[PDB]
């Protein structure tokens, strides 16, 4: 059904004025309810270094791999 | 010797473009 | 429809305005209003951000500083006095927008769609060599007055900011323009290259004022010339008369005089004041010298006789023709002349003796504001250099002007080939494409 | 072509939908971290 | 990995007794350092005569102390060389010469002891990069 | 036989073509994407690189990529339930699992696109010299992407994905094998930079050659999508070129073939480079230069001076450039010119 | 005689000659003679120059130790700067030589005769009759040769600092311009890559397409070129079978119908791009630099976190601290 049809359609909007807004709202929370960082393990500003430490938390070795990231967050990195 | 070897190749160069502009196929139409 | 797809396409829609001169007309009043409109918009903006106690340009001024030049608000040493002569400049113009505005809109889309008939004054033909040499006349001298309007300002309304001023810096009212011809139009033949520099080589107000003096007076010479003539004969068999044809070679003109202005902008002291613009680049180098000649000169250094790792000079070195300047890569850069840097120099260029114990700390200050605020910066206004770190925001406003400028100067260079390669083809007449029928190409001789 | 219907969930539909909600949950995304302060 | 009050604390005169700063007046003297000395003291380096930089060490041995909220206070108001045995006000801004540098007109006790806080409170986070130049950056 | 029922229903002439190729490429081109368009956004470079690499951690467009593994991981697929991520998820992503994941993919993306444009082109019934050209870009991928790496110490010296995380591919690229010097690479550029050529130049030359078919200023209405004539003066294009430039064309079927022979062969050339690169057999000095530079200090050439430009390059970028090599150059040992 | 000057100017001007000499010819035939002449000369035999103004000759022709890849024309003194160096303004050739003299000699001519070039490409389109802007295409490699030769030494106060004319030479130029510019993090560069890039991709896009889509007029062991005659009447491939399988390929309103906005589309984008290079030479020529993101993602701490934008920086001082040796005397680079 030609896109243009649709794209004027007011069904199209009565289903995408919610349907829209609804994906941003979802993914805004994503990030802002700090679920994000913990699905990809990325660092909070407060945790790239120990408060100490300025080095970093380098993976040296394949295989003990996972678990050598795991001590770095030990360090409360 | 080098010196040489490029010029010679240089000078060639110019050579063929002459013979490629003044001696091409004429271009001849339907 | 009076004017739709048949007539051009769309996105060339403005040139289906060729010939209806009263909509035409609506278009360049309406235009004009945006030029006024922004002008005076922006004067505001920058005054609603402008902090009096810290140089301009580290504030993103670039109009401020066009009025502080005029003498307005600024006393001594560019310092800015009364900001009011800038909200005043500002709202101006912003007013006026709106008054052009009105008539823009007005003539574009109520009055009269062609002029021809509701005024025979006022309607036009291009091809008429006359109307055409005349409606330039007028401009001619509209533009001529203008100039005039500034001769006017400098000598008796008020003056103009002279950096050059001999207590320093200051507005001063020129009372003596240089109305020398032999001098004024010398520098006409002056050279583009380094030293002498042509146009951009004006180094005192009297010139400045002088030289306008006989612009407004040429330029008006001809606004009536053009009114009371017509072009002769080869001014007629060497140009194109056609809507575009003008319109191209007003592009060209406006080119030209894009790269002009880049260049003034980046190399002038004068008519661009480092005091409210930046230093200019060939200034900051050298202030650079200054700065280290004057610091290691202090521990103990004999500036005149210290060898650099070529052999050269470390702080001052002889240039190609003998005289003395400072050494380093700013050896480039010896034709730089500035108030702050002069009374340094001798009649053989920077003088030994002075540079040992004439330096002023005002000049020490100067190098050294000059050296740290050199026109250096990024895109997202990160003074210094590519390698530098974020800190300092900034970028001269030497550097903006100059790189918006010569972009423009540039695609109206393309606009005058462009134009003027359509008018060419429209005249003859094949700007739509080869004669199926008559193809020229095939009535010639094999090359082959 | 036909007495002209056309089915609603079509197939062209899932092409420009994986490549649709997912630019917007990310957009979304995206825009939210504005507002992550140090 | 974050700037805690404890960071914030530095050394406010020669004998001992320290001040605490606040993530607002941290902040705020970035800010004003940026106003008035980054133009020559970005990065704690110096542009115009790079022998002297603003390292805490460098501070240390100067001539009077300047490792201390009082020393670069005193500093922003009748500036010194590094022996102190002569004032140079009249080539670096300062309270006292507001008139020639007037980035400094406005410039309050407060605002002094912000811009002095946040060149004791940089290196210690930054390190090494504060005093070096583009070896560290 | 459901076979050609599975056919028919494919090679079904839609709005987004799908077809047998479909099959490997929409899901493999869409994940390649996807993973990009993910890691940008949300997946660090933290403990890969030391360093911050989507726009959840502060990077903007130019900043943000998607980062090689860890050079400890050597040339590891590293597959998301491998001996290295052990089937969990985030661990994968700060392992730069996501960097194989969307490298091989899109490596297949490219296997089924091309296949796609040979199974469309035979459908069409047209000859599939958009398939020849296609290898060209395959080739640049495979090498660069590829075949470099494997042949370095591992994934973490391949280009990774990201726009100013391919500038230091270049930088490193001078800097080390000095690659602006190669043979290969110059051929390479000649033929992008020539084939850049006959593009503007080729349409140059066709719109301002064209028969007036209509009565309009805008020409682009007065053109016949159903053939017939030719709608531009190939007569006349002949002439003007052979009096400007002294050559001109005269067949456009060689023309046209022209223009996919340059750019291809450039692209192939620049390939075999790097696939030389890959085992650091580059094209970094030439020894009679290096002879008398070494016994006569006074002999400079632009050569000795780019040699040095990369001294610098490498002795300043090592450190921060090959975290696992833990390097520690002292000031002193750091060379550098007189002030700079 | 119809009169002499009369004739001459039929002549000059007449569209028969196997080379179109024109007005703008008159110009350009000699500027270019000399430059040409000028250059194969120095490259060949000219001796060492002091570019940096440091008594520190730089040889670049192939008699004196340089090979075609290294070899090249070395730009005019740094000592000179912005001045005019014309032969006449040396005390003598040994002098002109060893200043770089002859650099100016040809970029001044080149220039000169490409922009006539340009001239010439409009003025024999209009003799015969075809729509001009031809030329205009032109107006962008013209207008880097521009940026690179004038412009930036114009911006940076010295014809020591334009592109040398020589392969490694050029080189150096992009190397040190990336350092002190930072120039692959511009705008405009990346819109020049774009064009280039995209002006090989489209120019091999078209090239199959039509190649692919062409009627069939050969034997099977005949070269598919012969299938075409110069000074046909039709078309010679089916450009509703090429837009056929290309609007498969991906989507058919993604794809061109119309051969003439096809062509213009293809001669439009790699001149629009490498207009933008052009004026990104021609705009970092007054420092207005590349985006600078150095130390912007720092931590909760002040800690700095690198990005690859710092990886970029670090090669890029690199290049600095190591560019010119012996030339600097002071901290800032500003020259
Ligand atoms: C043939 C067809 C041709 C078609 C051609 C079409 C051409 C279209 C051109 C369009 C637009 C040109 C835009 C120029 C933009 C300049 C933006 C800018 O100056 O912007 C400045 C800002 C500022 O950035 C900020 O800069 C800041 C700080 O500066 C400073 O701030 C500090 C304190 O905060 C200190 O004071 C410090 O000293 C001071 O310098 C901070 O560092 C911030 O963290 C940082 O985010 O830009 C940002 O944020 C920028 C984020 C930018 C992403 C930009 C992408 C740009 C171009 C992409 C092009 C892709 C093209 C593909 C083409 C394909 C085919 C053609
Ligand atoms: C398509 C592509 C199109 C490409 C177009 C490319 C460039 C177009 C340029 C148009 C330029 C107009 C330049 C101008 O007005 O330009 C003026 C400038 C500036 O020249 C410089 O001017 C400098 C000094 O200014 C200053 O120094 C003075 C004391 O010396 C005073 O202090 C003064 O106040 C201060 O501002 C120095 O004298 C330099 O030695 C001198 O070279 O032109 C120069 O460099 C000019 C070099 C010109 C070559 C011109 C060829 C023309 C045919
Ligand atoms: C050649 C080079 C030419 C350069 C021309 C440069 C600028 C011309 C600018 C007109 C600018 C109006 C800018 C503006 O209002 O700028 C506003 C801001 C400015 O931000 C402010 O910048 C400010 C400061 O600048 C300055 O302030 C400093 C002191 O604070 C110093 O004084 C410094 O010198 C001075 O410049 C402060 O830092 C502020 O805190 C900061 O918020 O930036 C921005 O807007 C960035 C906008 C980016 C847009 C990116 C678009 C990307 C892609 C578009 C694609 C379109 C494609 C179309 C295709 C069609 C067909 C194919
Ligand atoms: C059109 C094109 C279409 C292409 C479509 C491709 C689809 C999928 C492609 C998948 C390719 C994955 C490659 C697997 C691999 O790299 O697997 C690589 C491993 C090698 O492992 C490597 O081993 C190295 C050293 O190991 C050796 O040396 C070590 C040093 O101590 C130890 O001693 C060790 O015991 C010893 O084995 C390092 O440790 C590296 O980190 C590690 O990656 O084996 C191997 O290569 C496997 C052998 C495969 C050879 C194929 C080469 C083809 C072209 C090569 C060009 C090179 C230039
Ligand atoms: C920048 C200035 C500018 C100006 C002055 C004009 C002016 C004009 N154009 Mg263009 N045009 C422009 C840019 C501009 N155009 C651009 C960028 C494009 C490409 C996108 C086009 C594409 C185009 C096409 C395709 C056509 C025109 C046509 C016309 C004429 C239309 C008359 C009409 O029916 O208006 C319609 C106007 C309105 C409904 C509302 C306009 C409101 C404007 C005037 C003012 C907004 C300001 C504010 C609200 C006013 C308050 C003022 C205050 C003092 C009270 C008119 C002379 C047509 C023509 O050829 O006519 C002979 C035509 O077919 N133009
Ligand atoms: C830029 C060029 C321009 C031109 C050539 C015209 C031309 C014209 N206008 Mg427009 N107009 C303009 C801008 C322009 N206007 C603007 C910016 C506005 C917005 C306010 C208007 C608003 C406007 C309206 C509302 C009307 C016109 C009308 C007319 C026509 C009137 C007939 C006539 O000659 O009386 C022009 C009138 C005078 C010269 C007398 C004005 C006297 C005082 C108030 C002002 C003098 C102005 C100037 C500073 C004098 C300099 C003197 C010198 C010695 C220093 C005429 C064709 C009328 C029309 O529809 O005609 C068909 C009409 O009703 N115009
Ligand atoms: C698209 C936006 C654009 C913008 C915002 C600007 C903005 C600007 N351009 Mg620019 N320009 C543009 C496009 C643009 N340009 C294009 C397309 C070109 C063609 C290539 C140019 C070419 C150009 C040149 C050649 C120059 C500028 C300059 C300038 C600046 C001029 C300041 C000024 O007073 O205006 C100009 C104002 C007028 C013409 C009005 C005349 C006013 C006179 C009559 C009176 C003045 C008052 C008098 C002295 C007081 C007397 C009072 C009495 C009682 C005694 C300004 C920042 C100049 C500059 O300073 O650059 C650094 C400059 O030299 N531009
Ligand atoms: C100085 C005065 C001047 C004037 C009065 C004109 C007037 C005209 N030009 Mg011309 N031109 C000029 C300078 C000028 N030009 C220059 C310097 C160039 C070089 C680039 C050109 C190149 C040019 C071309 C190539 C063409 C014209 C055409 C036309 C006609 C167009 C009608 C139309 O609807 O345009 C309205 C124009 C548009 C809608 C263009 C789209 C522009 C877009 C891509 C960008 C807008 C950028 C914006 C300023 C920046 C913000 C972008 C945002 C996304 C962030 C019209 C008669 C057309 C014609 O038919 O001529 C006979 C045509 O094909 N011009
Ligand atoms: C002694 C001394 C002085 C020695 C040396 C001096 C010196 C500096 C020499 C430098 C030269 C040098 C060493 C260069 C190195 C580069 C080099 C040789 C690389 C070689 C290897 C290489 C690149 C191989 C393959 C890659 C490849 C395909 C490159 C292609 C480059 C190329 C030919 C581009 C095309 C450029 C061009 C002008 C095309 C014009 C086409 C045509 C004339 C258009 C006219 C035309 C258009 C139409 O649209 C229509 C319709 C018609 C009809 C028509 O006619
Ligand atoms: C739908 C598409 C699904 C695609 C992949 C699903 C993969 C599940 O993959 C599986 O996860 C479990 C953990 O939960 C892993 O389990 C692994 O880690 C755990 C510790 O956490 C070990 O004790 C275990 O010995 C080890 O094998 C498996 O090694 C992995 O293969
Ligand atoms: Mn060739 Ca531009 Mn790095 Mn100062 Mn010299
Ligand atoms: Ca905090
Ligand atoms: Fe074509």
């Amino acid at each position: 059904r030609p896109f243009s049809d649709i794209i004027t359609s007011v069904r199209y909007w009565v289903i995408h004025s919610i349907t829209i807004p609804a994906l941003f709202i979802a993914g805004w929370l994503f990030v802002s309810t700090g679920l994000a960082y913990d699905v990809f393990g990325t660092p909070r500003p407060d945790s790239y270094y120990a408060q100490e430490q300025r080095s970093i938390p380098l993976v040296t070795d394949r295989f003990e791999a996972k678990q050598q990231v795991e001590t770095f967050l030990e360090q409360l990195k | 010797m080098e010196t040489i070897t490029y010029v010679f190749i240089f000078a060639c160069i110019i050579a063929l473009f002459f013979f490629a502009i003044f001696f091409r196929e004429p271009p001849r139409i339907t | 429809r009076d004017q739709e797809s048949s007539g051009f396409a769309w996105w060339a829609g403005n040139a289906r305005l060729i010939n209806l001169s009263g909509k035409l007309l609506g278009a360049h009043v309406a235009h004009a209003g945006l030029i006024v409109f922004w002008a005076g918009a922006m004067t505001l903006f920058e005054l609603a951000h402008f902090i009096p106690e810290k140089p301009m340009y580290e504030q993103g001024l670039i109009l401020i500083p066009h009025i502080a030049t005029l003498g307005w608000g600024v006393g001594p040493g560019g310092e800015v006095v009364d900001t009011f002569p800038f909200f005043v400049v500002g709202v101006v113009h912003l007013i006026s927008s709106a008054v052009l505005g009105f008539g823009g809109v007005y003539h574009a889309i109520r009055g009269p769609e062609t002029l021809e008939e509701y005024s025979s004054f006022f309607g036009y033909d291009w091809k008429d060599k006359n109307k055409m040499t005349t409606i330039l006349g007028f401009h001619l001298i509209v533009l001529g007055i203008g100039a005039l309007l500034l001769v006017a300002k400098a000598m008796f309304f008020g003056g103009l900011y002279d950096t050059w001023a001999p207590g320093g810096g200051d507005v001063r009212v020129i009372t003596n323009p240089t109305l020398d011809p032999r001098v004024i139009f010398g520098y006409l033949l002056k050279s583009p290259f380094g030293g002498e520099g042509w146009i951009v080589s004006v180094n005192n107000l009297e010139d400045v004022v002088g030289g306008h003096i006989w612009i407004g007076l040429i330029c008006i010479a001809g606004g009536i010339w053009h009114i009371l003539t017509t072009p002769f004969g080869w001014a007629r068999r060497a140009f194109i008369w056609s809507g575009e044809a003008y319109l191209s070679y007003s592009l060209g003109a406006l080119s030209m005089m894009g790269f002009i202005a880049t260049c003034f902008v980046w190399f002038n002291n004068t008519v661009y004041p480092s005091e409210f613009y930046g230093p200019t680049g060939p200034e900051a180098s050298q202030a650079q010298a200054m700065t280290f000649l004057i610091r290691d000169q202090k521990l103990g250094a004999n500036v005149g006789s210290a060898q650099g790792p070529t052999g050269l000079g470390k702080y001052l070195m002889r240039s190609p023709t003998g005289e003395i300047i400072f050494g380093g890569e700013t050896m480039r850069f010896w034709d730089f002349r500035g108030p702050w840097l002069e009374p340094l120099r001798g009649p053989n260029g920077l003088d030994l003796n002075k540079i040992k114990n004439d330096i002023q700390p005002w000049q020490e200050r100067r190098a050294a504001e000059y050296m740290t605020h050199a026109p250096l910066g990024s895109l997202n206004s990160v003074g210094g250099v590519a390698t530098e770190i974020n800190s300092v925001n900034f970028v001269s406003p030497r550097s903006w002007l100059a790189t918006s400028h010569f972009v423009l100067a540039f695609f109206f260079l393309v606009g005058h080939l462009w134009h003027a390669g359509r008018a060419r083809a429209a005249a003859a007449g094949f700007e739509k494409g080869i004669d199926r029928e008559s193809e020229p190409v095939l009535s010639m001789p094999s090359l082959d | 072509q036909e007495p002209v219907s056309y089915p609603i969930f079509t197939v062209r539909w899932v092409a420009v939908h994986t490549l649709a909600v997912p630019t917007i949950f990310f957009l979304g995304a995206i825009a939210a971290m504005q507002f992550i302060q140090r | 990995a974050e700037l805690t009050p404890e960071v914030l604390t530095v050394p406010l005169n020669s004998e001992g007794k320290t001040i605490t700063l606040t993530e607002k007046q941290y902040l705020e003297g970035k800010r004003l350092f940026q106003y008035a000395c980054a133009s020559c003291h970005v990065g704690g380096i110096t542009k115009t005569n790079p022998s002297l930089d603003l390292r805490t060490e460098t501070l240390a041995l100067a001539t009077p102390p300047r490792d201390n909220i009082e020393g670069l206070v005193d500093y922003m108001k009748n500036p010194t060389t590094y022996d102190g045995e002569q004032e140079i006000a009249e080539v670096h801004p300062s309270l006292r010469s507001a008139d020639i540098f007037p980035k400094m007109r406005n410039l309050t006790e407060k605002d002094l002891v912000a811009i002095a806080g946040h060149i004791l409170v940089e290196p210690k986070i930054l390190g090494d990069k504060w005093g070096g130049g583009k070896v560290y950056y | 036989g459901w076979f050609d029922i599975l056919d028919d229903w494919l090679k079904r002439d839609r709005f987004v073509f799908v077809g047998w190729s479909g099959i490997l490429l929409f899901p493999c081109a869409y994940l390649a994407l996807g993973g990009w368009l993910t890691g940008t956004t949300f997946v660090t470079s933290w403990y890969t690189h030391g360093l911050a690499s989507s726009y959840l951690e502060g990077c903007n467009f130019l900043t943000v990529a998607v980062s090689t593994p860890a050079n400890s991981m050597g040339h590891s697929l590293l597959l998301l339930w491998g001996p290295e991520a052990q089937g969990d998820f985030t661990r994968w992503c700060q392992l730069g699992g996501l960097w194989t994941f969307i490298a091989l993919h899109g490596a297949f993306g490219l296997i089924g696109f091309m296949l796609r444009q040979f199974e469309i082109a035979r459908l069409v019934g047209v000859r599939p010299y958009n398939a020849i050209a296609f290898s060209a870009p395959i080739a640049v991928f495979v090498s660069v992407f590829l075949i470099y790496p494997l042949g370095q110490s591992s994934w973490f010296f391949a280009p990774s994905f990201g726009v100013a995380a391919i500038f230091r591919f270049l930088l490193f690229f001078q800097g080390f094998h000095n690659w602006t010097l190669n043979p290969f690479h110059m051929m390479g550029v000649a033929g992008v930079l020539g084939g850049a050529l006959l593009c503007a130049i080729h349409g140059a030359t066709v719109e301002n050659t064209l028969f007036q078919d209509g009565e309009g200023a805008s020409t682009f209405r007065a053109f016949n999508p159903t053939q017939a004539e030719e709608t531009y003066s190939m007569v006349t294009a002949n002439r003007f070129w052979s009096q400007i430039f002294g050559i001109a064309f005269s067949n456009k079927r060689w023309l046209h073939f022209f223009m996919l022979f340059v750019p291809v062969t450039g692209l192939w050339m620049s390939a075999i480079g790097v696939v030389g690169l890959a085992l650091n057999l580059r094209s970094y000095d030439f020894i009679s230069q290096e002879i008398r530079a070494a016994e006569d200090p006074e002999f400079e050439t632009f050569y000795t001076k780019n040699l040095l430009l990369n001294e610098g390059i490498r002795a300043w970028m090592a450190p921060q450039d090959q975290p696992h090599e833990n390097f520690v150059f002292p000031e002193e040992v750091l060379p550098r010119g007189n002030a700079l | 005689s119809a009169n002499l000057w009369e004739r001459f100017c039929n002549w000059v001007t007449s569209t028969d000659n196997r080379l179109y000499v024109g007005w703008f010819g008159v110009i350009m035939i000699p500027t270019l003679l000399a430059a040409t002449i000028c250059f194969v000369i120095a490259f060949i035999a000219a001796p060492p120059v002091d570019i940096d103004g440091i008594r520190e000759p730089v040889s670049g022709s192939l008699l004196y130790g340089n090979n075609i890849i290294t070899g090249a024309v070395v730009p005019s003194s740094n000592a000179i700067g912005l001045h005019f160096y014309p032969i006449w303004e040396a005390a003598s050739l040994d002098e002109w030589l060893y200043n770089g003299g002859p650099y100016q000699l040809i970029i001044f001519h080149f220039l000169l005769g490409a922009s006539c070039y340009m001239g010439r490409q409009w003025e024999l389109s209009y003799r015969l009759g075809m729509r001009p802007w031809i030329c205009v295409a032109y107006s962008a490699p013209l207008a880097s040769a521009f940026a690179v030769f004038l412009i930036y030494p114009i911006g940076q106060g010295s014809f020591s600092d334009g592109m040398p004319l020589g392969i490694s030479g050029t080189f150096n130029f992009m190397i040190v311009f990336q350092a002190e510019h930072n120039i692959l993090m511009h705008p405009f560069h990346q819109l020049g890559v774009a064009g280039v890039f995209g002006g090989a991709l489209f120019c091999a896009m078209h090239g199959s397409l039509v190649t692919s889509s062409l009627i069939r007029e050969t034997t099977e062991t005949e070269s598919a070129n012969y299938g075409y005659k110069f000074g046909q009447e039709e078309e010679t491939y089916n450009i509703v079978a090429a837009h056929g399988y290309f609007g498969r390929l991906i989507f058919q309103y993604a794809s061109f119908n119309n051969s003439r906005s096809l062509h213009f589309f293809l001669a439009a984008w790699p001149v629009v791009g490498v207009w933008f290079t052009a004026l990104g030479i021609s705009t970092m020529a007054f420092n207005l630099n590349g985006f600078n993101f150095n130390h912007s993602v720092i931590d909760a701490k002040g800690n700095v976190i690198n990005t690859w934008a710092d990886i970029i920086n670090r090669a890029n001082l690199g290049m600095e601290v190591m560019h010119e040796r012996n030339a600097h005397n002071f901290p800032l680079d500003l020259a």
